[PDB]
This record gives C-alpha cells, structure tokens and sequence, in this order.
C-alpha cells in the first residue's frame, strides 16, 4: 500500500499508535508524523466539504428571502448520485434518523467501544451482552418509555434459557422452582403470583379470619405461605428430617458441589445468602 | 365589605406606586451620574498623548551650551509608568460605571416583582369582594326567610 | 458491573431501550478506560474518540454539541464575546455596556474604537527575525512603530507553514501586541530575536 | 391528518404502510392504464416478534417484505398463503431485524377472499413457531378511488371521527366501502353513544354491533390485543374460530377462559349469565371462539357497563324491559339500537 | 481560462499556474485552483 | 439597534447618491465568500467555522434581525391596545415574509430501521469516507446497500424554534389571548 | 426557469435544445407541452441543478408558442412572453458618451479599444487608450462644473445592455480675488474681510 | 375558588420571577465589570518594570561633558516608593473585585431562599384548593339533602 | 398577504375602518419595499417618504 | 392537614437555609477581601 | 476542575505523542516517595 494515495490517506484515520505499529518498518517518524498530520488535515477537509454540501442543501435556507447563499448545484448533483440522496431528505429534530440523534451517538459509542477488548477476553462488549448487536435503531426503541429492571430480567432469562437449553422462559421458571442449591432460591413465580394476589384482594386475610369453615380446610403450616414467602419446594426443604445417615444425600439435594469447608466460611455464607454481616 | 374595599384601595396604591417607579427606570440625575463616570473613564487617549509629548520633550537636551543637555534618561519609562496607573483607574471607573448600571437594572427588576405582588393582590382582594357580595345576597334571603 | 444494567432497581424506573444501551456502554467505557477491567487495546485507547471522551464523549449533550457545531455554528456564536478578539474590542464593549444607550453615546464609543483602530492600521514595519534556519519553514516575527512623538512598538508574527498555495493563509497572521518596555533606538537599529 | 387517510409518501415513488393501510397506484405502460391498489393489514400473532408487509407491483404479482423480530434457530422458514400452498421457503434460520423480500404471485381468487399470510419457522425439536397476518386487498378505478376518498375525508372532517373508525362503520354496516344513508345513520348513533356515555369511538362501535377490530393505528395497540392480551400469560390469544371455550357456570377451563375473564373483569358465574344473554339457545357453555362470539359477549358486557349495572342487574332489566328472552346472537342493527 | 481540456479531467481535474525567471530561474507557483466549465477570469500581480 | 443591524444587512435599505443599489450586505466579504480562516476545524470554535465561510455569519446576522423583529412585536403586544396589537401583528408578519413559507418535510425516508450491528459497521464507514473524498477530487461518476445505514441531516433546532414562536404569537394574536395565552375575554 | 437554445455559433448539432433550471431537490422528470405545436419536448429524470431537453423536430417557430412546463410529480409552471435575444456584441455598437460645454462628444469602442476581450458572459473588459474632451465650455456655476461621462453598450439584437453615468469634478481657481484677510484693531474687535 | 386561584397565579408570578433571576446568576454586564476589576488589578508587573527602568536610567549622568551627571541618587528609592503605593492600590482593587463577586453570590443565595418561599407557597395554596373543592362536594350534597 | 386583511381573525376582534386600511397599506409597503412582490418602481422607492 | 404540612415544609426549608447561612459566617472569598484590605493598609514602614 | 486535578493525578488521562504512558501521577515526587520534609512532628502540622 504505497505511496501517498487518496483512499490510502483516508483509510489511515486511526490512532497514531496503530499507525506507528503497522508502518513500523517502512516509515521514519518524520514520514509517520507528516503522513498522519496530512491525514488529519485531509479528514477535516472531508468533513468540511460534506458539511458545506449538506448545510447549503437545507430546505429552511431555500425559503429565505434576500438571504443570498450560493448553493453549488455542481457538488450537490454528484453527492445525490454517489449517496442515495441525503441532501435531498432532511429529518426533523429528535427523530431517530437524525445524525445528531441519540441513536447515532449510540452507534458511534458501540462502534468505537466494542474494539476496546479482544474478542478472546471476557469483557468484550459483544460477549457480555449480545443484546446490543442484534438490537434495532427504530424510533420506537428510542422514543417509547420502557421499564428498567424488566430489561434486566429479559437478559437474565435469555441467558439462562440459552445456557440451560430449556424451550421456554416458562420452563426457566419451573427450573427456578426446583433449584435447591443456590441461596435465595427455590423461587416459584407462580407461587408468588398466588401469594401476592391473595394478600392484595384480601389484605390481612380478614375473610380467612372471618370464615374459619374455609380456613379449617387448609393446615396452618401451608397458611404460613400467605404472609411470608414459602415456596412449596422450600416447604419441602424445611420439612425434611435430618439424620447423619441422610446428611450426605440431603447435603447433595440442598447444596451444590461446594464442600463443607467452603460453605462454613463466614464470608461465603454472607455472599451466598445475601445476609447482612450482623 | 368596607373593610375589604379599604384593603383593596391600599393594595392598589401600592400597584400605582411600583408601576410608576418601574415606568421611569432611570432618573435624570441618575443618568447624569452614570454618563459622568463614562466621561471620566474615557480620555485615556489624552493622558497618553500628553504624557508621551512630555517624555519626548524631556529627552532632548535641557542645558546648554558649555555643558550638555541633562535630558532625563528614564523619561520614556516614566511616562509609561503614568500610563499604567491611569489605565488601572480608568478600568476601575469603567467597572464602577457598569456596576452602577447593573444596580439600577436589578432595582428595576425588584420593583417589577413587587408591582406584580401588588397587582395580583388587588385582583385577589377584588375577587374576595365578589365572594363577600355573594354571602350578602344569601344573608338577605335569610332575613326574607 | 458486568452486565451493564442494574439488578437492584425499583420496579418503577423508566429508561428507553436506546438510552439504557447508551448508559450501559457508558459504564463499559468508563470501567475500561480507568482500568478496572483487566486489559484493553492500548491501540484503541489512543483513538481520537477516547481522547475526547472525558470532556466531550461521556455526555450525550456534549456529543450532540460538538457534532452540531460543524454544521450549525450560528447557534453557538455571539457578538458579545469572540475568542479570540482584539483588546480594542473589549474596550468597545465596556464603553457600550450600560443600561442607557443613547445614539450619541454609541456613536462616541464607536469613534473611540475607530481611533483605537487607526493606531494599529498604520504601523511601520521596522525589522524582523526568522525562528527557523531557512526561509522554507518556521515563523517570522516583525516589529512595528506607531506614529507618535515617543515610540510605541508593536510586534506581529506570521507562520510560514501556512503559505500553502502561494498566498498567506491569514491564520498565519498573528495580532499585533503592544510592548511595555521603554525603547528609544536611532536610527533603525532595533532587531527582535528568538 | 392527511397521513391518516393515505399512507405516507417519500420524494421517490417509494411508499410505505402507515396505520396498517397501504395506498399505491399501479400504472401499466402497456395498457396506458391507471389502477389504484389498497391493502389492509391485521396481525393474528403477535404483531411483536413479527412484521409482514405486502406491496402490489402488478396484476397477480406482489412483493412480500417480512422482518422477523426475536430469534429462532431454525431448520427452515415457510411463508404460506394458507396451510397450502406455501409462497416462499428458506433453508436458513432467519435473523433478528433484517428485512427479507421475496417476490410472490397471488391469484384472482386469492384476492377476492381476505387471506392470511402465515410465516412458520421450524427447528428440529420444537418443532415450530408461528406468526401471521390477515390482508385486505382492493382494486379501484382511479376516478372511483379519488371519489370514495373524497367523501371519506369530508365525512371524517365533519364527524370528527377517525378514518379508521368510519371505515369500521362502513364495513360492518354495508357492502364493503360504500357510504350509504344507513351508514350515516350509524355514524350518528355512534356520536350519540359516545356523547351520552364516557366511551370512545371504538367502544361506541361495538355498541353499534361492529366486531372488535384487530387493526392497530396511531401507534396504539389493536382494540383486540389491547382487550384480551394486554398482559401475557404467556400466550397470545389466537382467535382461531376453531377452539372450543368452556364458559359453563360450573367449570374451570383453558387459559382462554381466564383470558375472557380478565378481558371482561368477571368471575365464572356472571360470565355464564353473560353468555346466556349472548345466546339463550346455547345449551352447553361452548363457544365457537371466532371473533363474532367475542364481539357478542363484549356487546353484552358493555350493555351492562354503559349503565351502572352488574350482569345480574342487566339480566333482570333485560327481562323487565323486556327484550330478554331475545338474544344478542345475530340481531338486527335496528333491533340492537332499540 | 477556458472550461475543460485538453482531455477529460482524468486523471485530475485541477489546474495550477506558475511564475518563472522573475527572481529565480526555477519555476514558482503563483496559483492553484480547480478547473471548471465554462469560463474563468483571473487577475494576478507579478513582480519584476 | 435597527440602524446598526442595517450597517451589515438591509433588505432594500441601500440607497446612495439617490438610487438603490445591488448590495444586500453592506459588508463586502460576505458578498463574495472569503476564507478568512483556513483549517477552522483545528480547535473547537464556532466563530472559526463561520470565518471559514461567511454563509454562517450571514445567517447569524439574519437571525439577529429576526430577534429584533420578534422583540418589537413582543414589546408591542404587551402594550395591549387595539392599535399596538396590530403593530405586533405587522412585526410578526415582517419576520414571516423574511423567512418565507415554512420548510416542507418528507413523511418517510431512505432511512430504514437498521440493526445497530450493521449501523455501526466499520465497512460502511470506510465506504462513506471513501465516496466523500472521491466526490472531493472528481475521480468517479458492498457499496450499493451500505449507504442506507447512514443517518440523515436535521434542520437546526433554533430556526425551527423561530417558525414555531412566530406561529404561536400569530395564534395568540388571531384569538383574543394574550402573549402568555390567557384570554382577554371574560367568561 | 426556461431558456431555449438555437443553432448558432456554438451549437451541436440540433437547430434547437431546451434549457431549464429547477429549484426542487428531489429527482424528477420535466415535461414541456405546446398547444400550437401539439407536440411535447420531454426530459426524463432531469438532473438536480440544471438540465436540457434536447430538441427532436427542432423548430424555433414552435417554442414561440405558449409553453407549459411541469413535473409529473408535483411542480407546475406556465411559460409566457418568449423573446429572442442575440448575445452578439459589436464593438461598433459599444459606446462612451461625454458631455461638457454645449456640444456632446462620442467615442465608439471599435476605434479606441486597442485590445478587446474574449467574449464572455461572466465579464467583458474594454480599455480605451485615451480620450480628448473639450474645455471652456462647459461654463462653471459657482466656480464649479462637472464632466458627464456615460458608459453604454448595445447588443446586436438592438438592446442596450446597461449603462453607468459618471461625473468628473472641475473647480477653477479664480484670478480676480484678493486673499481673504483677517484683522485686529485698536478698538479691540477682530474681524475677517 | 376564584379567590384562591388568583392567589395561586400571584404566588407563581413570584416563583417564576425569582426562579428566572436565580438562573441567570451573573449578567453579561456584571461579568464584564468584574473582569474589568481583574484587569485593573493585574499589571502590577508592568509598573514594577517601568518604574525600575526609570530608576536605572536616572542613575546614569544627565549632564556632560564638562560638568558631571547630576544623576538623581535616590531615584531607586523613589521607584521603590511608587511600587509600594501601586501595590497597596492593586490590593484594594482585588479586594473590591472579590467583594463584588461575593455580593453577587450572597444575592443569589437570597434569591434562592425567596424562590423556595415562593414555591412552598404555591404548594401550600395548591393544597388549599383541594380542601376547598372537598368542601364544595359537601355543600353540593347538602343541597341534595 | 395578498388581500391585506386577515381572514383568519377571531369573530370578536374590533378594528376601525381607517386603521385596518392603514395596517393593510402598511403591509403592502412593507412587502413591496423588502422586495417580496415581483418588482416595484425603483423611482418611487427612492422617495423621501 | 396536608396544607398545614406543606407550610411546615416551607418554614423548615427556611430555617435550614438561614441556619446554614448563619453557620457559614464568612466565606473564603470574603476572608480574602478583608485580609487584602488589612495587608494594603499595612506597609507604612516601607513607604516611609 | 477535572483537567486541573488531571495535572496531578489521572486514571489513563496521560497520552503524549500518541501512546499512554506508565505514570498515573504527573507530579513525580509522589511517584517515588520523597522526604520533602524530615522531622514533621516538631509542630502540629498536617501539611508537614
């Protein structure tokens, strides 16, 4: 790639460190500096030409009386030919299609940021959240208010159904209700649905207190399930009886691979159960 | 009712006052004070021209004929020195001039605020009179009852 | 910190998708640059984007600003302050910065600017210097004189590198500067040097 | 406002769907003819995770643009006119948010009937995920079209009603897209219904015997999807017209019954009475599931609701009027107004 | 200066015009500009 | 302030030796564009960009003339007399014909809702830069599909703001409302 | 904005070609229809800034008739008042006129222009070697009088292209005057005679 | 109700005015005046350099050749003296500049307070309106009775 | 702009005949001077008025 | 009751503001202005 | 204020001649501890 070409000067736009690393052999730092500085000047001349064309094509200006502004049809025709017309179509502010839109800012943000790490590495953007690449830049995504924490769950569920290879998000919730080894699980989405609806429609359970003919049907143990969160699998977990004969397999049921020495460490209990130190 | 009417009158005297005050923003005397500071701040031109002529004329020989001039060597420096000091004070006067100006503007603004406080008030009190008149009608019917 | 979205948020917190992605990539960039994440391409860090990150690229409003400035500068430019402007400009602005601006007052402040303009307009270029070895490169410095009973000397500088197309750019030209030092050289024996 | 009637237009002849209605002129340089095409899109499932558009390029020759949202890892994708025949088929697993166009031919008998383009993607295990749209396609002589649009606009301006609302009225009332005296009378019944009740136009419609509209316009979700499927169970209510739904007083049924229950805010009992008000001839609590039955049920519940009436009170008043025994069923628009 | 020529612009449309033998026998560049149809009137100062 | 704006630009304010003349800007460097600054993009300076080509300066003038016009109209409107209200109308009308008719806008665009993946593709960027320099040196007369994912130019917020503010002051004029929009008519 | 070109000094090859300028930004086809001719010159996908609809069946007579120009899509204009102009400028026709005294004086371009400029629309510059102009008369009014000089040009079609009138001021020192004199007096008062 | 409403508008003219005043903390004029004080406060440097040049040039002989210089011996002391006084004055200006600045700050602070006093009020008043509207319902019901 | 009298005013806006004529001509002159109308007598524009 | 509560909010916002202002008796800037005047006021010895 | 702190300390704020460099603090004496004051406990001084 020699020597001093136009597209050569354009494509060289990149940090001086990259430029100096690739051209290490060929150039002598007097050439590297001059070439890079002439490259920036060419970059800037390019933005200026573009901005001059795009600015003079502004439909607000054409309507203006006595505002003599030279709109050079020469460069405009060529521009509207080589680019499918951009000087032709002007977008109203706040729209996604705008160059100044938060959409475009996100675009450059991603474009410059994903390369920050190696694809090998963990923190590679596209590795940690694939959500980003597939996402669309549509005015619906930019404009409509959406609830956070629901976005958080979209990711968590998607990552679990991909990893545990279950068919549906539903099946993920089932798997979530069976899971005994993690702290703050077994979670039972359906169960929490029941519990909360009950506690909402009949706050304080007064009718259950009022009509003991019904209350007499259910046992108090399961009734504890209303006021405090006790999943059926969790009831199963508290209820099961412990002998030293059971202790091993019951440890395998209630706990994952971690050995007793791991679990007994106080900081590990704290991390595991989401417990305050006190 | 007469109580309300008299309070209405009071608020409206206030509105008339701050209205008239905001209307003449800068008094004749006041304008003369400001433009005076503008006038004194100027004429830097003159003190430079004068101090320099003085330096040039005091660099030519004073004394003759048998012994030389005795012309003051540092005279240029000295005129520059004067030009420095007088520049400083000019700036200060200009500053004060501008500062003076701003006070008046801010004052005007305050008056404006207060004019509104009066205006709104005399609308409020005025509306209250309507409320009172309504009860009057009511109590009249009561006597009828 | 890893997933770029908070998992302890309240149910009721509203952020549009595009925006949440934005804040996410923002936390990535900020953690990556200040080196809490293990390593990063020192090659990509040097890019003009991340150079302008701390001032212009963290904040959306600032990026919109910088980007717009090239196309629509009229929004940002004001007659009050232009950086950089002449000293005599400040003088004009102070003469004319009052509550009461009579037409007479303004024309007077204008004549005062014109007089302050006439001294610089008419300078006499006494002598010079060139910083570099040869004509072809470097910046030349000049000295000038003010028609006055005593000597006032102003010096302006020109860059030679800006003489691109066979004419001086006018970027190259530097504003004249007053000099405070008391100077009285005859006949024309003064010369400036780097 | 103009963008409500006619689909938005660019500087190039390129034209797009706006308010799920496309208006594009087709000229044949052969015939020297001007023919006006109009298409209506109504999503079956889901309207999210799916986008299907149809552009009419020429007689019996149409271009189909489909964009998939959300990801499925598929052995193949099939675009089918109905179950047979398939229109287009691809071996690749389609990808997120990428517009694919495949050229298609549609018959003069496929045009007459309002058809359903159904996109089915298949992985080995699942086996499939389905999403589909229902299209209405109308050919208009240029003079006839401009005329019909002219009366349509003048009517929307005068009545202050949405072009889509008026279109719903015309279609429910008369032969398709004809503005008749009966049509105007129904426009007035709608205006008085929403005048005397807190209700919007789209509710006044179903009070005027129209079906629930599955169209989405003005960035608003369809009246239907808004009605049943506002949250998700998760399943999108299919409105097959093939699914039996058990609305018996004494029964627990499909997720579908629960769907009806939230849609109407009712327990099983009052739901049964409501059904009985829809049809007194319904011996068992069985529902055809078609849009029509839902429209009848909702007609009933709304009759109960515009007045401060529980379903019981509605039942009773119906007897005391006493229209009941008379059933909602299919009933004369005159009789429904009575 | 006449509009486009001798050939089409290729390789490059631009034209530059020089001065020579004024103070130095080597040619010196006085003007640099893009060539455009149809007519261009340029007035320069030349030192002798 | 109008005399002083007039020293830079005046629609038909220019009569000398008893006759009107060809110049709308009294300042000549605006008449033929003057690259008073070469390499303006060097430091971030709004002045410098206009110095680069006076179009922007010419426009900033335009906007200040508008500013004075709407100021006259406002100070007129606040006087609240049937006469000064018509004055406010006249000023606002001058601003209107100074701008011309509002700018039109195309309903749908060459923009197609893109995956951000492809929107941020460096390939499209290099192609873009390349076609720009190509246009810059008149060389020509993948690449076909990639120029779609580029964003479009937007009208500056400020001018649009001006069309809108004239429009609201007209609306408020034609109805009995004040500038603020409170009605002058008692209910 | 239409203008119709003819076969003339720089024409190829048609006797006619139809030129127009279009403000609109979007690409479009421009049509020119004639009632009198009953035929239409067409341009398909005309360029953005300026373009020509070349003339088939080229007859100058036709484009005299009323012309209707339109975008198929959205733009319309009716063209009226066609006029034939010949840009040809004869130096004999180009003039300078001078007024001093009571006799007008005339200076043609062909005779007094030593070197005359290449014909260009942009600009054309004529330098006249020198002109002799008579003096006394004009007679001075209040010791002052002016020389009228009028720059004018005529195209070949018979139209003046423009004019600019000038004045050269002459003020004569007058002999019959005594140098104005200021005085001081014994009585203290000071006067100017 | 109309009474309370007019009071609301008034309280809000205040909140809006003190809000807008607080937002533009320092006016263009005000900043220019202050920067004037900074500028006049500067240039201690030039006046040291010049007064010193005056001392040095007035330490070399004035008069020649037959009679000696007559050079003013204490010129240095005198220049030191001027540099002293100009120091004092410089200081005063900076102090004054600082004080000016601080005044503006305290003013903003006052304004801030008042903005809140305005706001609290239009919240207070606003709440009162609901109270009144509640009583409205009551009296409505009384009529029903 | 052409007819010099607004046809979009509220029903209830009161302007005397002489004054509305005055404002009408004021717009005529304002539009003509700043050259919004096609052309105007360059002879009359130069007038002291 | 809520009306009274909002008035409480106002009264306490003021109490907090004038509290913090009174607690900060002299700002850093103010302190420097004062000691500037003290320093310029001194130095008689040197000029004598 | 961030620029001015940066002249003293910066996470990856240091790029000269196009590459980041080993120093987190631009002020060198902090980099290798420098006993700029020996015997600070003489008077109670936090600075010392």
């Amino acid at each position: 790639s020699q020597c001093g070409f136009n597209c050569l000067t354009d494509i060289s736009h990149s940090s001086f460190n990259e430029f100096r690393q690739q051209v290490s052999e060929h150039l002598s730092w007097s050439e590297t500096h001059d070439l890079y500085h002439d490259a920036q000047q060419a970059q800037k001349d390019n933005r200026l030409y573009e901005a001059r064309i795009l600015k003079r094509a502004n439909p607000q200006l054409q309507n203006a009386v006595h505002l003599a502004i030279l709109a050079p049809n020469a460069e405009l025709i060529g521009y509207n030919n080589q680019f499918s017309g951009r000087a032709s179509q002007y977008v109203a502010p706040g729209t996604v299609s705008s160059m100044f839109s938060p959409a475009a800012y996100l675009t450059e943000l991603y474009r410059e940021a994903r390369n920050l790490h190696a694809s090998d590495s963990v923190y590679y953007l596209d590795t940690r959240r694939p959500d980003l690449k597939s996402m669309a830049l549509s005015q619906q995504n930019m404009d409509i208010e959406l609830s956070t924490l629901s976005l958080s769950n979209e990711l968590l569920l998607e990552s679990i159904k991909t990893e545990s290879k279950l068919e549906n998000y539903t099946k993920v919730m089932e798997m979530l209700s069976t899971f005994r080894p993690s702290g703050a699980t077994p979670y039972h989405d359906a169960y929490e649905n029941v519990r909360e609806v009950i506690q909402l429609q009949d706050p304080g359970l007064e009718q259950l207190n009022a009509s003991p003919a019904i209350a007499g049907l259910m046992h108090q143990a399961s009734l504890l399930g209303i006021n405090a969160s006790i999943s059926p699998e969790l009831f199963n977990i508290l209820t099961e009886e412990i002998t030293e004969g059971n202790a091993e397999e019951l440890y395998k049921k209630n706990f994952g691979n971690i050995e007793p020495a791991s679990l007994a460490m106080p900081e590990y209990l704290k991390r595991y159960y989401n417990l305050s130190d006190e | 009712k007469t109580v309300l009417e008299k309070s209405k009158a009071g608020a409206q005297s206030r509105f008339d006052s701050y209205g008239k005050l905001y209307d003449e923003n800068i008094n004749a005397g006041e304008n003369q004070a400001m433009t005076l500071r503008a006038s004194a701040a100027g004429l830097t031109t003159a003190v430079q021209a004068s101090r320099l002529a003085g330096a040039a004329a005091d660099l030519v020989p004073n004394i003759f004929g048998f012994a030389g001039g005795g012309s003051r060597w540092g005279a240029i420096a000295e005129a520059t020195g004067y030009v420095m000091e007088f520049s400083a004070n000019v700036m200060n006067t200009e500053a004060d001039k501008i500062s003076q100006s701003e006070t008046y503007r801010r004052r005007r603004q305050e008056w404006e605020i207060q004019r509104n406080n009066a205006e709104a008030e005399l609308k409020q009190i005025d509306a209250q009179l309507k409320s009172l008149a309504v009860r009057r009608e009511a109590a009249v019917l009561q006597k009828t009852s | 910190q890893y997933l770029l979205i908070d998992n302890q948020v309240s149910a009721a917190i509203k952020t549009t998708r595009i925006a949440e992605a934005i804040a996410s990539i923002q936390l990535y960039v900020n953690r990556a640059l200040e080196n809490v994440e293990e390593n990063a391409n020192s090659g990509v860090i040097s890019r003009q984007f991340f150079i302008d990150w701390d001032k212009y690229n963290k904040r959306y409003s600032t990026w919109a600003g910088v980007s717009q400035l090239v196309y629509y500068p009229e929004n940002y430019i004001d007659p009050t302050m232009r950086i950089g402007q002449t000293k005599m400009m400040d003088a004009l602005l102070q003469s004319v910065s009052q509550s009461q601006l009579n037409a007479d007052t303004v024309e007077d402040a204008f004549m005062s600017y014109l007089t302050s303009f006439e001294q610089v307009a008419n300078l006499k270029v006494i002598s010079a210097y060139h910083d570099n070895i040869n004509n072809d490169q470097g910046l030349t410095y000049f000295i000038g004189l003010s028609e006055t009973d005593a000597g006032e000397y102003y010096w302006r500088s020109v860059d030679h590198s800006k003489f691109n197309d066979g004419k001086f750019a006018a970027n190259a030209w530097s504003e004249w500067h007053k000099i405070d030092c008391p100077i009285n050289p005859y006949k024309s024996t003064i010369r400036p040097v780097i | 406002e103009l963008s409500q009637f006619i689909g938005k237009a660019s500087n190039f002849g390129q034209q797009e769907y706006s308010n799920n209605q496309l208006i594009t002129p087709v000229v044949n340089s052969s015939d020297g003819t001007v023919k006006v095409y109009r298409i209506t899109r109504e999503y079956t499932t889901n309207a999210y995770q799916m986008d299907v558009e149809l552009f009419p390029f020429g007689g019996e020759n149409y271009r189909l643009d489909y964009k998939f949202k959300n990801f499925y890892n598929a052995s193949y994708l099939s675009i089918k006119l109905n179950d047979k025949r398939e229109l287009v088929r691809t071996e690749g697993a389609p990808q997120v948010n990428i517009e694919y166009s495949a050229n298609i031919t549609l018959n003069t008998a496929d045009i007459s009937q309002p058809f359903e383009i159904g996109l089915t993607r298949v992985l080995p295990s699942g086996s499939w995920a389905y999403a589909a749209a229902k299209f209405t396609v109308e050919e208009y002589n240029q003079y006839s079209f401009l005329l019909k649009l002219n009366k349509a606009i003048r009517l929307s301006r005068a009545t202050e009603l949405s072009p889509t609302i008026l279109e719903g009225i015309v279609r429910s009332v008369n032969l398709q897209l004809d503005i008749n005296t009966d049509v105007l009378g129904k426009v007035f019944l709608t205006k008085y219904y929403m005048q005397r009740y807190a209700i919007h136009a789209e509710t006044a419609l179903i009070l005027c015997n129209a079906p629930i509209s599955q169209r989405s316009y003005d960035n608003q979700p369809s009246q239907f999807d808004r009605l049943f499927n506002t949250p998700l169970l998760n399943g999108q209510y299919f409105s097959t017209g093939d699914e039996e739904i058990d609305l018996n007083s004494g029964s627990t049924g499909d997720w579908r019954k629960t769907i009806l229950k939230r849609a109407f805010n009712i327990d099983d009992v009052s739901l049964f009475r409501l059904l009985k008000i829809t049809d007194h001839d319904n011996k068992d609590g069985k529902i055809k599931n078609n849009l029509k039955n839902l429209s009848n049920l909702y007609i009933g519940k709304l009759l109960a609701d515009i007045h401060q009436l529980t379903i019981d009170e509605l039942d009773l008043l119906l007897i005391a009027v006493g229209e009941g025994k008379t059933n909602l069923s299919a009933i004369s628009d005159k009789q429904l107004a009575t | 200066i006449p509009p486009y020529n001798l050939s089409t612009h290729g390789d490059e449309r631009w034209f530059k015009l020089y001065i020579k033998h004024v103070v130095d026998n080597n040619s010196h560049i006085i003007y640099s500009g893009q060539l455009t149809d149809t007519n261009i009137n340029i007035t320069l100062f030349i030192p002798l | 302030a109008n005399r002083w704006l007039k020293y830079v630009w005046s629609p038909s304010g220019y009569i000398v030796h008893g006759q009107i003349q060809n110049y709308q800007w009294n300042v000549r460097p605006l008449l033929e564009d003057t690259s008073w600054n070469s390499d303006p993009l060097d430091s971030v300076d709004p002045d410098a960009v206009a110095q680069h080509d006076p179009m922007h300066y010419k426009v900033s003038t335009f906007m200040r003339t508008l500013d004075l016009l709407i100021a006259r109209g406002d100070h007129a409107y606040r006087q609240l007399e049937r006469d000064t209200l018509n004055e406010a109308k006249m000023w606002y009308m001058q601003a209107l014909h100074l701008l011309g008719d509002k700018p039109y806008l195309p309903l749908s665009t060459t923009w197609s809702d893109p995956r951000l993946d492809r929107a941020a593709d460096i390939t499209t960027q290099n192609a873009h830069d390349s076609a720009i320099v190509a246009l810059r040196q008149n060389i020509p007369t993948r690449s076909a599909n990639t120029l779609t994912d580029l964003f479009l130019p937007q009208i500056n917020e400020v001018m649009m703001n001006y069309w809108q503010t004239l429009a609201q002051r007209v609306y408020n004029l034609r109805h009995n409302l004040s500038i603020d929009g409170q009605p002058l008519y008692l209910p | 904005y239409p203008v119709y070109q003819y076969s003339g000094n720089t024409s190829g090859l048609n006797q006619g070609r139809l030129l127009f300028h279009r403000d609109t930004t979007y690409p479009s086809k421009v049509e020119a229809w004639i009632p009198g001719a009953k035929r239409s010159l067409t341009n398909q996908n005309a360029a953005i800034g300026d373009d020509y609809a070349t003339d088939s069946l080229n007859k100058p007579d036709d484009l005299k008739q009323y012309i209707f120009m339109t975008d198929s899509k959205g733009t319309a204009t009716d063209v009226s008042g066609p006029v034939e102009i010949n840009t040809a400028i004869s130096p004999a026709k180009v003039q300078i006129i001078v007024k001093a005294g009571g006799k007008e004086q005339t200076f043609t371009a062909d005779k007094d222009v030593s070197i005359q400029p290449s014909p260009s629309f942009d600009e054309m510059n004529y330098q006249f070697n020198a002109l002799e102009i008579d003096g006394s008369g004009l007679n001075f009014i209040n010791n002052s009088a002016s020389i009228d000089v009028t720059f004018t040009a005529f195209a070949e079609d018979g139209r003046k292209l423009g004019y600019e009138s000038f004045s050269i001021p002459v003020t004569l020192k007058v002999s019959t005057d005594n140098a104005l004199t200021l005085h001081h007096n014994e009585n203290g008062a000071q006067y100017m005679q």
